[PDB]
């Protein structure tokens, strides 16, 4: 019949269609592996080809000078495979012998034994030392499966002078990496293991990684790279240039010592944040070396609290240091003043390049020192607003440019005396007796309980703003004086 | 007449039977050498053999009476499994749609009447597309293209074939000009571009290429015995059991099973042409067609073509509901095969 035939068309064409689909997958798998047959090149069993992930040189965080502030040297560590390893227990004591390996480390490799997924790599030991990679290195033959490795640590030869600043990398967990698949970005960070928690290392997390590269080496025993076939090159971090002057950095830190506080020095002309700056700073490099439970128990514990960055997380109240905004806000109105306060920064994210920063609240009061330092940066541009950037420029083609501000609506108008009368008042409360800030800027040359203070010395032409706080009066003098020396140092 | 009174087909059940065996040493070789899965396998294997001969005993006439009800039971287990936020029933989608299909186009005219009937039986598809794709995209594309061949073989017109045709090829271009917001269009290139963004999505299928490159050639590779290095990619033995199938056996394996693969679709088909009732002549196919596709995402899965999608390669894998599943629709062409007049 007539359905028959019809039948027997439609059937005959999906069939033609079904061989050229089989037509189109026997052609790939030729091309994958009869033409591209160098994709074994394996004379002996043993080698592997996998796909090795090869992490990019993580971007060098430069600072106004340019001199390096966090590097990245060659750390080197144990390694071996679980699943190569004739006796677990004799290698074990082996290391012990030859390396000094301590039962703790016995412990830790224990936990991760199963912790770590398997069929992979597992560490035993950190930050070796040059003498044991020599001895490891010439008794190398007398172990099944283990081999010393280099791997690129963030270095912070600083170390806690920018710690909250320039941010740590530590280990990425479960909770990272399930972050990062519902980011779909394991791809980009399957080859590192240090991954910034806190700092410029998070919120630039992806600029200063970059693309990470991978290639497809075929490894013989011991895990060496011997027929390297196919590898992306990894986009190297671009060297981010902060707006920081690491001088300015030390002569902070070193006036400050036991006095827990934290100072962020601006310039508003630019729109860059000269000196941020936190008191306790815990050294960064033990997490990024694999710090242990104890050492961050004692930390979260301690009552300094070093893991909290005062200059964002430090929600604290401005208490006087508002007193020139609400003036430029009745100014220019004859609860619209918590209107004006967000308008000017208060109660919302800076846009700081730091994305542990916590908002604070706007009642309708807890500001943190960068939301000073950008209410302060209005107030000295007449109200036109500049985000408290710490990224003065970046690695482009050209290797270097500036970072361009988010215009939005300036507050108020430009061309009112307004701006001007704050400034005027704050200038005379500086360099006035009746002012309390006299005595403190007194002597200068050019015109001029937590405790806090900000203020602009360049009356003509601010070149510098800061804007700082002296957690529970810190152990110095009072903040007066150490903002004296700091402007001081800050252009002699 | 002894296959006829027990109601199937010689050649459809003897390439089965080599299928199975092939896949039986497929697994033991990708299976570590484990004996526990291999009696599951074994297990599998011996139930889909059961249903399948007991799918072929019920005649083709009860399954157009009761396509309407095995239909309405699914959509509604579909529903059920859709909400609630048990055992995944798109096995049950995935033979049911296509019978319902055969059942509509059985009670209409000859070829199907231009939005009269085509949108009827598109009407029935897009439910249950909906529900087998709001969980997992992967076997919606199955479910549809299963009936989308009923419905191409019933005499569908060319006409509105072109027109779609030339709209979604019109389409496409200003999803590509107006719709092209970046990150958007970057997904898009990513889930198209399955080996590019290695050590991720890219990983398993750049560690599978290597594996089939690797012992890959028509020089047989290393044979057997678990002498390869397939442990790299998880789940070889479901998934990727193409590429162990590939590093473990050659270009040759390769060939040999996708010939088995051919030959069990042209047995079908051949057997479909001449079932009697429309109802039979398209359901065949259909099951035949959807085999294929079946064969050809997970080939492409593995060697690196096709988008990231979880359809195990046909009854040679570890998973019963596959391999029942696709056993259930050779019962249903033996039985339609054999019932005749």
């Amino acid at each position: 019949t007539a359905e028959s035939a019809l039948f027997v068309r439609r059937a005959l064409v999906a069939f033609l269609g079904i061989l050229l689909l089989t037509g189109v997958l026997i052609a790939n798998l030729y091309n994958l592996q009869i033409v591209r047959f160098t994709d074994y090149q394996t004379r002996s069993n043993e080698n592997r080809i996998k796909l090795v992930p090869i992490a990019p040189s993580r971007g060098i965080i430069y600072d106004r000078n340019g001199i390096p502030l966090a590097l990245n040297r060659t750390i080197y560590q144990i390694e071996m495979m679980p699943e190569k390893v004739d006796n677990v227990q004799q290698t074990l004591d082996a290391l012990r012998s030859v390396v000094d390996l301590t039962d703790d480390d016995i412990a830790a490799f224990r936990k991760e034994r199963a912790r770590s997924h398997r069929f992979t790599s597992i560490p035993v030991k950190t930050n070796l030392t040059e003498v044991q990679v020599a001895r490891f290195a010439v008794n190398q033959y007398r172990f099944p499966g283990v081999e010393v490795k280099g791997y690129k640590r963030r270095y912070y030869p600083y170390g806690s002078a920018l710690t909250h600043v320039i941010g740590y990398v530590s280990k990425i967990n479960d909770k990272d990496v399930e972050r990062l698949n519902n980011d779909g970005k394991l791809a980009n960070y399957a080859a590192t293991h240090d991954i910034g928690k806190l700092g410029i290392e998070r919120y630039y997390e992806d600029v200063l990684h970059g693309q990470t590269g991978y290639e497809e080496v075929e490894v013989n025993n011991r895990g060496r790279v011997i027929r390297q076939l196919k590898e992306v090159p990894p986009q190297a971090g671009h060297d981010i240039y902060l707006t920081l002057d690491l001088k300015l950095q030390q002569y902070i830190e070193t006036l400050l010592a036991g006095s827990r506080a934290a100072v962020v020095v601006t310039d508003p002309r630019t729109g860059g944040v000269l000196a941020l700056v936190s008191t306790p700073s815990y050294d960064p490099n033990l997490f990024v070396d694999g710090i242990s439970s104890k050492d961050y128990s004692a930390l979260l514990n301690d009552p300094n609290t070093p893991l909290v960055n005062r200059a964002t997380q430090g929600v604290y109240p401005p208490a006087s240091t508002v007193k020139p905004y609400v003036a430029v806000s009745a100014l220019s109105a004859g609860d619209r003043l918590s209107e004006w306060m967000g308008k000017f920064g208060y109660g919302h994210y800076t846009g700081i390049d730091l994305a542990e920063e916590r908002s604070g609240n706007m009642p309708t009061w807890t500001a943190t020192p960068i939301q000073m330092s950008k209410a302060l940066m209005i107030l000295i541009n007449d109200g036109i607003v500049k985000v408290p950037h710490l990224l003065m420029s970046t690695a482009e083609d050209g290797k270097q440019v500036p970072w361009v501000q988010p215009h939005e609506p300036p507050v108020g108008d430009i061309h009112s005396g307004y701006w001007e009368l704050a400034k005027d008042g704050m200038y005379g409360v500086a360099n006035r007796p009746n002012g309390t800030a006299h005595k403190y800027f007194a002597s200068a040359p050019y015109k001029i309980d937590h405790k806090l203070m900000t203020a602009f010395a360049p009356y003509n032409n601010p070149q510098v703003a800061v804007a700082m706080i002296l957690e529970n009066g810190g152990a110095g003098p009072a903040v007066g004086t150490l903002m004296r020396q700091i402007l001081d140092h800050i252009m002699l | 007449t002894f296959w006829d009174k027990v109601h199937l087909d010689p050649t459809m059940l003897l390439i089965l039977l080599a299928l199975l065996v092939y896949s039986a040493l497929v697994i033991w070789s990708a299976s570590g050498q484990d004996i526990g899965m291999m009696e599951r396998k074994i297990g599998q294997i011996a139930m889909g053999l059961v249903i399948m001969v007991v799918m072929a005993q019920i005649p083709p006439r009860v399954y157009e009476g009761w396509a309407p009800y095995l239909y309405i039971i699914c959509i509604i287990l579909l529903v059920a499994v859709d909400a609630f936020g048990r055992f995944q029933p798109s096995e049950i989608a995935k033979i049911a749609v296509p019978l319902m299909v055969a059942r509509f186009i059985n009670r209409d005219v000859c070829p199907p009447s231009l939005k009269n009937t085509g949108i009827a039986l598109v009407l029935i598809f897009m439910p249950t597309l909906l529900v087998a794709a709001q969980p997992d995209l992967g076997t919606s594309i199955l479910v549809a293209l299963s009936g989308l061949f009923v419905l191409f073989l019933s005499g569908l017109s060319w006409r509105l074939i072109g027109v779609a045709v030339v709209l979604v090829a019109a389409f496409i271009p200003i999803l590509w000009f107006f719709l092209m917001h970046d990150y958007q269009r970057q997904r898009v290139m990513m889930l198209l571009d399955p080996e590019s963004d290695p050590l991720g999505a890219g990983y398993h299928i750049i560690q599978s290429k290597i594996a089939i490159g690797s012992g890959g050639l028509r020089g047989k590779g290393w044979l057997h015995g678990t002498q390869s290095q397939l442990e790299f990619l998880p789940e070889r033995h479901t998934d990727f059991i193409f590429a162990v199938l590939a590093e473990e056996l050659g270009l040759v394996g390769i060939l040999i099973l996708l010939a088995l693969y051919i030959l069990l679709i042209m047995r079908g088909l051949w057997i479909a042409a001449r079932a009697q009732t429309t109802f039979g002549r398209v359901m065949a196919g259909g099951l035949m067609l959807i085999l294929f596709v079946y064969v050809f995402v997970n080939i492409g899965m593995v060697s690196g073509i096709l988008p990231v999608v979880g359809v195990p390669l046909p009854l040679v894998s570890y998973g019963g509901s596959a391999l029942i599943v696709l056993m259930a629709g050779f019962g249903i062409v033996m039985s339609i095969h054999t019932h005749r007049k």
